[PDB]
């Protein structure tokens, strides 16, 4: 299960 | 035994040929099992919902435009033009025990083939590799953005890991070891290649090593990477170059998972 | 930027018999970035039948693909696999060989 990258670097 | 779960996410520009291109790819130890391509599974895997399905594809949609963006902010941080081509890597996921239990999580990132960020195996701080991603850092820091990723590594990674275990595990859980066999080949009167192989061998850890005389032949040693064969199992040989006569001195030593114990090779002519 | 080229090989699912249907790998790895073009030829010519796996990479960032077809090797036939990258001058090619 993916997890969500919801923060620019 | 032991597993991991990982995923493999790779954004990279071309200026001039659309939006950065993202993949992202999902693995369980060496068996890939889904894949995400901005540019358009596993068995065990369809079994799930397509509920499943439809929140692991809102996921890698909302991760292709933060990734996106992330581009845009990384040739900022490194007042790079926009004309050429930039890589943003990114892996993340959890290792689990022979009793499932989480051992260690990872996330972390490269830019251009060089480390960024790394979540530390805290999972609550971060080591940032140059000025650049000490922008990123303070940034997570403000949002506290580990706190979320430790929440993922130690809940879903580990749940999920272990599900696919189980409902994959006649393979995921099998060790198929590797056959073996040792060729000999003559390059002058003088002198002759013993290759010792590995085949057919699943995961792909292992070791394979030249004795002589019950000494380690690290150095005079030739190693190929190990390679995939095609069939989800992986291949390796070593090979030494050995004194014409001098054969029965040298024994090839194997390693793997699946073997009961481990092999002890020679030529035999 | 850090440029890395690719390792190559060449060789088969299976071990080689000819008359009988075989796999023919090339693996490419240890590149950055991601960019390439592999091929497999047959006596020199591409061959049109040609499959890759998903693009990944290992654990020093470097990427890797496994490009594959069906064959049947003979005696006569020579197989190769020929991969351009930025970092190469011109395509590097290298020859099947069954002891490898």
């Amino acid at each position: 299960h993916s997890k969500k990258k919801c923060d620019e670097l | 035994g032991s597993h991991s779960m990982r995923y493999f996410d790779t954004a990279m520009s071309r200026p001039g040929r659309g939006e950065p291109r993202f993949i992202s790819v999902g693995y369980v130890d060496d068996t890939q099992f889904v894949r995400f391509d901005s540019d358009a599974r596993a068995p065990w895997i369809e079994q799930e919902g397509p509920e499943y399905w439809d929140r692991n594809t809102q996921i890698f949609k909302t991760n292709t435009q933060t990734d996106r963006e992330s581009l845009r902010n990384l040739r900022g941080y490194y007042n790079q033009s926009e004309a050429g081509s930039h890589t943003l890597q990114s892996m993340y996921g959890c290792d689990v025990g022979p009793d499932g239990r989480l051992l260690r999580g990872h996330n972390q990132y490269a830019y251009d083939g060089k480390d960024y960020i790394a979540l530390n195996e805290d999972l609550r701080s971060w080591t940032a590799a140059d000025t650049a991603a000490q922008i990123t850092q303070r940034k997570w820091e403000a949002a506290r953005v580990a706190e979320q990723d430790r929440a993922y590594l130690e809940g879903t990674c580990v749940e999920w890991l272990r599900r696919y275990l189980e409902n994959g595990k006649d393979t995921l859980e099998r060790a198929d070891p590797p056959k073996t066999h040792v060729t000999h080949h003559p390059i002058s009167d003088h002198e002759a290649t013993l290759r010792c192989w590995a085949l057919g061998f699943y995961p792909a850890e292992i070791t394979l090593t030249w004795q002589r005389d019950g000494e380690d032949q690290t150095q005079d040693t030739e190693l190929v990477e190990t390679r995939p064969a095609g069939d989800r199992t992986f291949q390796k040989w070593a090979a030494v170059v050995v004194p014409s006569g001098e054969e029965q001195r040298y024994t090839c030593h194997v390693q793997h998972e699946g073997l009961p114990k481990p092999l002890t090779l020679r030529w035999e002519p | 930027m850090i440029q890395r080229t690719p390792k190559i090989q060449v060789y088969s699912r299976h071990p080689a018999e000819n008359g009988k249907s075989n796999f023919l790998n090339c693996y490419v790895s240890g590149f950055h970035p991601s960019d390439i073009e592999v091929d497999l030829l047959k006596n020199g010519e591409r061959i049109e039948k040609v499959e890759h796996s998903d693009l990944s990479f290992s654990k020093d960032w470097s990427f890797y693909l496994l490009y594959y077809t069906e064959f049947t090797p003979t005696e006569k036939d020579e197989y190769a696999c020929r991969v351009n990258h930025v970092t190469l001058s011109q395509p590097k090619i290298v020859k099947w060989d069954r002891d490898m």
